[PDB]
């Protein structure tokens, strides 16, 4: 659905 | 499989705050604690990646030890009327013996322990 991403710097 | 509980407390825990003005950039903190006897690797994700920066984004924390991590909302062009469907995630595990990325990568995922907080906008 929300599909989550690896944080950014 | 089902995923374990979290093992890190997380302060806040349900909820990211930014107070506006959003023409400097907005910063909260999520303070991430081990309260355990174990190095454990913890990872940030977010449903909105490109809108903030995240320092540190990923890392170990030591046992018994706790991390500040910044969670720096850009400046952008806020809207009071729409809802802020931006999401953070923390997932976390433990770090193995004598020990990175070649760790994450072979993490199957009942493995990963997931927290997740919504994030809020005001002014
Ligand atoms: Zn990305
Ligand atoms: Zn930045
Ligand atoms: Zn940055």
């Amino acid at each position: 659905e929300e599909e989550f991403f690896d944080a950014h710097e | 499989m089902a995923k374990v509980e979290q093992v890190l407390s997380l302060e806040p825990q349900h909820e990211l705050k930014f107070r506006g003005p959003f023409t400097d950039v907005v910063t909260t903190n999520l303070k991430l604690g081990n309260p355990t006897d174990r190095n454990v690797c913890f990872k940030v994700k977010t449903t909105v990646p490109r809108r903030y920066c995240v320092r540190p984004n990923s890392g170990v924390i030591d046992a018994g030890a706790s991390l500040n991590v910044s969670v720096m909302l850009q400046p952008f062009d806020y809207d009071p009327n729409e809802k802020s469907k931006h999401k953070f995630m923390v997932q976390s595990m433990f770090a193995p013996p004598d020990t990175m990325e070649a760790v994450w990568k072979e993490a199957k995922p009942e493995d990963l322990m997931d927290s997740k907080l919504r994030c809020v906008f005001e002014l």
